[PDB]
């Protein structure tokens, strides 16, 4: 089911030679199709196999690894691309894992904010401490959660924007959902951000609960 | 000038059934293979079923075998996908697509089959044993002093479609409404944040308006430094 696509989330800028690779399902020289999926829209087809042949999109077939080398990159193309094959077995159709191209810009560091839970919430019975990585470029960032100097795991949730229309950066939302009882049992809460933009892990914290 | 129109989707709790439909327009349904392909929220594409409507040939993916029934109506030009004994993780957007032809191609050379030229736009199917509940909205209130940021936390609401704007359409620049993530409780949770100058606190009022049409619920929380 899971076809292997070699780029997973690789980014470049407009007017760039970018190549995406697909692992095949069975072995036999089969047929290949690729699709563009812009966010919130239905996928559209690009090319087909055998006779592969605008000027930019072009497909190539290397051994068991099919490729979609787009040469002239226009801003209209920044989207996700999927690789699909027909397998003459169960009459089944199988897709690649998808590969997204996001815009490439200079490196921006996150604006890190921490918010303790609201009093309006802890009376209800749950505490949701939230961390805010604000407009940053590299999209790759580790957000470690330290309650009383202990990196707690298995409770946080993450969320990212797609990209701002002006600066083309991201934002992250780490949400820790601790019980009211287990929230007031500890005092210092901290959010640790490790990112490429910052030289050393920057942490912003608060002190309440006991 | 041809198109695919897909209907049927909606919310149903796991174990129930929910039949889909695919109206086809402008081309001859019986000379084009028809496939159902789904995509879980934020996940990739996963093929579900395929039909050759003329001869009735049917083909399924083994993740779903024994539950879904793909079918076609040549007289009504519409392909169906009966989804039965629905499971919790079936939640996805179900797309309807086209392929070419060839009785000869189907049997003998199926690998060398051409692409899916036209797709519809989608119908959404969510499965959850959770009643629809309006969101409880919580402020974030920054205590930080240049440019500081504040926001809201809408949590524990079912089903998805929730909208957040700031000051009734005023605060547009710097509005970063995140995408919701469904909590372990089965209900979704979401946060919106905005960037403003440090001078604005004590001078400007900040209120987020959160509408939840499925629950018929509108909520307003003023966010003020503590």
């Amino acid at each position: 089911i899971q076809m292997t696509q070699s780029p997973s989330s690789l980014s470049a800028s407009v007017g760039d030679r970018v190549t995406i690779t697909c692992r095949a399902s069975q072995s036999v020289s089969s047929a290949v199709a690729w699709y563009q999926q812009k966010p919130g829209k239905a996928p559209k087809l690009l090319i087909y196999s055998a006779s592969d042949l605008p000027s930019r999109f072009s497909g190539s077939r290397s051994g068991t690894d099919f490729t979609l080398t787009i040469s002239s990159l226009q801003p209209e193309d920044f989207a996700t691309y999927y690789c699909q094959q027909y397998v003459s077995g169960g009459w089944l159709i199988t897709f690649g894992q998808g590969t997204k191209v996001e815009i490439k810009r200079t490196v921006a560091a996150p604006s890190v904010f921490i918010f303790p839970p609201s009093d309006e919430q802890l009376k209800s019975g749950t505490a949701s401490v939230v961390c805010l990585l604000n407009n940053f470029y590299p999209r790759e960032a580790k957000v470690s959660w330290y309650v009383d100097n202990a990196l707690q795991s298995g409770n946080s949730q993450e969320s990212v924007t797609e990209q701002d229309s002006k600066d083309s950066t991201y934002s992250l939302s780490s949400t820790l959902t601790l019980s009211k009882a287990d929230y007031e049992k500890h005092k210092v809460y901290a959010c640790e951000v490790t990112h490429a933009g910052l030289s050393s892990p920057v942490t912003k914290s608060f002190n309440r609960g006991e | 000038e041809v198109q695919l129109v897909e209907s049927g989707g909606g919310l149903v709790q796991p174990g129930g059934s929910l039949r889909l439909s695919c109206a086809a327009s402008g081309f001859d349904s019986g000379a084009y293979l028809r496939h159902w392909v789904r995509q879980a929220p934020g996940k990739g594409l996963e093929w579900v079923a395929s039909i050759y409507p003329s001869y009735g040939y049917t083909s399924y993916a083994d993740s779903v075998k024994g539950r879904f029934t793909i079918s076609a109506d040549t007289s009504k030009n519409t392909a169906y996908l009966q989804m039965n004994s629905l499971r919790a993780e079936d939640t996805a957007v179900y797309y309807c697509a086209r392929s070419a032809a060839s009785y000869y191609g189907y049997w003998h050379w199926y690998h060398f089959s051409p692409g899916m030229d036209y797709w519809g736009q989608g119908t959404l199917v969510t499965v959850s044993s959770a009643s629809t509940k309006g969101p409880s909205v919580f402020p974030l209130a920054p205590s930080s002093k240049g440019t500081a940021a504040l926001g809201c936390l809408v949590k524990d609401y079912f089903p998805e479609p929730v909208t957040v704007s700031w000051n009734s359409g005023a605060l547009t620049s710097g509005v970063h409404t995140f995408p919701a993530v469904l909590q372990s409780s089965g209900l979704y949770s979401l946060s919106s944040v905005v960037t403003v100058p440090s001078s604005s606190l004590g001078t400007q009022t900040y209120i987020c308006n959160v509408n939840h049409k499925p629950s018929n619920t509108k909520v307003d929380k003023k966010v003020e430094p503590k």
